C-alpha cells in the first residue's frame, strides 16, 4: 500500500511538471501567433496601398 | 493460646488491558486500497497529457 501511494505521488509529480512545461508551450506559440498577427497586418496594409 | 493467621481483604490492585475497532480490518480501507486503481488513473493523465504536450 506504501509502496503503490509512492508511486502516486511520483507520477503526480511529473504530471504537474510537464503540464507547466505545456502551459509554457501554448503560451509562448499565443504570443508568437500574435506577433506574426501584427505583421500580417502590415502586410495587408502594403497590399492595399499597392492595389490603390 | 492464640495469635496471628490470614488477614487483609480490602486491598487489591488490577491492570487493564484493551482491543480495537473492527472496522479497522485490514490497513486498507479507503483512500489505502483504492489507491491500486487510483494510480492506473493517474498514470492515465500523465500519458494522456504526455500526448497533450508532445
Amino acid at each position: 500500500i506504501k509502496f503503490t501511494k509512492q508511486s502516486s505521488v511520483a507520477s503526480t509529480r511529473n504530471t504537474l511538471k510537464m503540464a507547466q512545461d505545456a502551459e509554457r508551450a501554448g503560451m509562448n506559440t499565443l504570443g508568437m501567433l500574435g506577433h506574426q498577427s501584427e505583421q500580417l497586418n502590415n502586410v495587408e496594409g502594403n497590399l492595399d496601398l499597392m492595389k490603390v | 493460646e492464640v495469635e496471628a493467621a490470614i488477614s487483609d481483604v480490602g486491598g487489591q490492585q488490577i491492570f487493564s488491558q484493551a482491543l480495537l475497532n473492527a472496522n479497522r480490518r485490514g490497513e486498507a480501507k479507503t483512500a489505502l486500497a483504492e489507491v491500486q486503481a487510483r494510480h492506473q488513473e493517474l498514470l492515465k493523465l500523465e500519458k494522456s497529457m504526455a500526448e497533450l504536450t508532445q
